[PDB]
């Protein structure tokens, strides 16, 4: 054999993490979509009871 | 105007609600297998047609209310109760005050209507992704015209008086 004219060892690959876009409904995440309903639907029951 | 809008809103909410009700096509889950109220009926399920009752069993208390499902029935339950209150401006008019008795009614029903969604919810969770039915949008229906009945048949009480 000759001297190492290249060096390498093993490696490890994972897929690579793409940019992720977020949506463009991504700040309604934090409560769900029965939660926003439900809170349209109160606040339409809250006024009519109000009058 | 008024006067006719409200009876034949009464007759389209109460028959509307009953039908929401009756039929089991509310909630969509995965074989995929349509939920409903009382019982659900499977499809894909190792058969080709099963329907089968579901089986329920301090949280006991929100149990026994999912089973026995009182609230979404009390909210036609005072639609019809309300619906022939209205029905009474022919025969014994003049009163002017039984038409308050019919929009306390109207608006009771559409609290009652948003509990039992409420009760439903918090016991269908208690991945998977479901979705909500044709049969379950009806249900929401009886709930928004609930409120225009509950807005004229008041406006048509201070509309009296005045
Ligand atoms: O008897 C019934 N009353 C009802 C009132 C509202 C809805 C509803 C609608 Cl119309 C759209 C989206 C979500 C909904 O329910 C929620 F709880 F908000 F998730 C369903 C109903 N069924
Ligand atoms: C009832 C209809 C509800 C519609 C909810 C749509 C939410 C979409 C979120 C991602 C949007 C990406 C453009
Ligand atoms: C343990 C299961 C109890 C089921 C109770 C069902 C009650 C239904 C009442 C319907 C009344 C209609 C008028
Ligand atoms: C639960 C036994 C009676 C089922 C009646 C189903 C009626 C479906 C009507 C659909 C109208 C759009
Ligand atoms: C398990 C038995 C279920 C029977 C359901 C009857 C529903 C009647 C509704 C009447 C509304 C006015
Ligand atoms: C998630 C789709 C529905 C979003 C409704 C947002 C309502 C905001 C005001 C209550
Ligand atoms: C859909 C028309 C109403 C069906 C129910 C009639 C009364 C049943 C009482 C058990
Ligand atoms: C699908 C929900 C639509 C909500 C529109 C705005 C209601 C105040
Ligand atoms: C006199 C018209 C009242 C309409 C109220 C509508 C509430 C959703």
């Amino acid at each position: 054999f000759s001297k190492p004219f290249m060096s390498l060892g093993i490696s490890i690959m994972i897929k690579k993490p793409q940019k992720s876009k977020p949506g463009v409904f991504s700040f309604l995440d934090p409560l769900a979509y029965e939660i926003w309903m439900c809170i349209v639907f109160a606040y339409i029951g809250v006024s009519v009871v109000l009058f | 105007v008024q006067v006719l809008l409200t009876t034949i809103g009464a007759f389209s909410a109460f028959g509307l609600m009953t039908i929401a009700i009756s039929t089991d096509y509310w909630l969509y889950t995965r074989g995929l297998t349509h939920s409903g109220l009382w019982r659900i009926c499977c499809l894909e399920g190792l058969k080709r047609g099963v329907c089968v009752k579901i089986n329920h069993f301090a949280e006991y208390l929100l149990r026994v209310v999912r089973a026995s499902s009182i609230f979404p029935i009390l909210s036609a339950i005072l639609l019809l109760l309300g619906g022939v209150c209205v029905a009474a401006s022919r025969v014994y008019k003049s009163k002017r005050n039984i038409i308050l008795g019919a929009g306390i009614l109207f608006v009771a029903a559409g609290l009652s209507n948003i509990i039992g969604v409420i009760v439903y919810i918090s016991a269908n969770a208690g991945k998977n992704h479901y979705s909500y039915g044709w049969s379950f949008y009806f249900g929401g229906l009886s709930f928004i015209l609930a409120e225009v009945i509950g807005v004229l048949a008041v406006n048509i009480y201070i509309e009296r008086s005045r």
